[PDB]
């Protein structure tokens, strides 16, 4: 039940800040909506710097990991959102542009990923 | 707030018997454009069919000479709210 | 813009949920391409794929609804940062086969369901 | 429930001064390796490096002959729930 209440508490601000960036920004560029390529980038950052800081922090409550993580990173990025986006593009008979967003969506997450887990790591050393 | 409905659609060329129709694409992730085309007198079937979202010309054929048709074009779009969806149309009327 | 927040909040508690859920039962099964997070983002994938053919015939379906399954449940399902993680962590490890074959299997794996989604719908309709 | 600890840890092969150990990987991404060694009697220094996830064997050199040393491998490994976390380690004792 306790475990439950972080996943909600972080997955509901992460779902609600996917939904606010996504109506603000996706509208802006089409053919890769920005706002869930940010949710995702910045969801891989997290993701990255959580992963090296609770490795050093081995003590932290399971609660603060499960809510950063399935909570707030699970909800704030999106697999389903990026598919849509990329079969309408398919759809579209715009192949180069439904390329580019599944590459830039992927290396751009697990760059993010490596940014943060690095940035973390160097200043710990 | 960004429109799905297509601009400035107008017939480019003609013959008695045929038009060729552009129009500016909306700033949106269109699908296919649906073209639609019937007699402006409201006694004929309308009759429509569908362009790729890359395409922004249509050619209709087959028309009567001296006749008033009502062309309309809309599209099936992608958006973030409303997923596939299709617009409002956009209409003009042309006599062979 | 409340309404629009508790569809999100509400949809996206249920998907955060069910992702939690089925993670934690089935990710440790098979750890080279964790199949809990497969799941939910095939899952994911089919229902936002269903939604897309499904919405597109019901044009006066309530907002809500829509965004509840979308932007909720869809996107509180599906992860993009778990699946990042876990192909970090494989990357780190040497296992660089299983990294490629987990991007892959679910970039791949999402968009087939994607479109089983819709062209089932479509079919029936 | 799956165990995050390796299994079977034995000296495969040995000189005076070094010991190659192996063991087997615990079902789960292990990222590396953590080896201990230190003189079983008392209060000489335990000293550590790693191994890659990829690799379940280890040389540990610069060992004196005739004397019991501890060795512990333990994993810094992936889960679901954990994300980056250190497992308990597995332990023997051999004399060079
Ligand atoms: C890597 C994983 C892949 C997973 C599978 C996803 C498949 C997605 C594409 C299927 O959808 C089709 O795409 C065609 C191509 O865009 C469309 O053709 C449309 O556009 C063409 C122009 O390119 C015309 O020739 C066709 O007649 C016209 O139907 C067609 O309507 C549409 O149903
Ligand atoms: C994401 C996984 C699946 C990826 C699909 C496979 C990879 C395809 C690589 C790019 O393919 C090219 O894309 C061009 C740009 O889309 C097409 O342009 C041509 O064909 C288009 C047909 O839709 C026209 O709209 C263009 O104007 C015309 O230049 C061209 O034919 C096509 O070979
Ligand atoms: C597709 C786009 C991807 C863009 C982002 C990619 C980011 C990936 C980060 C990889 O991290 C490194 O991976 C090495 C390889 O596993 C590890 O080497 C470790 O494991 C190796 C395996 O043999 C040893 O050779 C090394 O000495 C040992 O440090 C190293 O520690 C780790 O920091
Ligand atoms: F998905
Ligand atoms: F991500
Ligand atoms: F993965
Ligand atoms: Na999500």
């Amino acid at each position: 039940i306790k475990s439950l209440f972080a996943v909600i508490i972080g997955g509901s601000v992460g779902c609600t800040l996917r939904w606010l960036l996504s109506t603000k920004f996706n509208s802006l560029f089409p053919n890769l909506p920005p706002g869930t390529l940010v949710v995702n980038l910045l969801a891989g950052l997290i993701i990255g710097t959580a992963l090296a800081y609770f490795l050093r922090q081995p003590h932290l409550d399971p609660f603060w990991k499960l809510m950063i993580t399935t909570g707030l990173c699970g909800g704030l990025s999106t697999f389903s959102t990026m598919s849509v986006e990329v079969f309408a593009l398919l759809q579209a008979g715009n192949y180069i542009w439904a390329l580019t967003s599944v590459l830039v969506h992927v290396i751009g997450s697990l760059i993010m990923t490596a940014l943060g887990f690095f940035i973390i790591t160097i200043l710990f050393a | 707030s960004v429109s799905s409905v297509p601009t400035k659609l107008e017939v480019v060329a003609a013959t008695p018997t045929s038009l060729l129709i552009s129009w500016d694409a909306p700033a949106v992730t269109v699908v296919h454009y649906v073209i639609t085309y019937g007699e402006t007198g409201g006694n004929s079937p309308v009759q429509e069919f569908t362009v790729p979202g890359s395409k922004s010309t249509a050619t209709i054929s087959g028309l009567k000479p001296g006749v008033d048709y009502t062309i309309t074009v809309y599209t099936m779009y992608y958006s973030y709210s409303d997923l596939y969806s299709y617009s409002s149309p956009i209409s003009i009327n042309y006599r062979t």
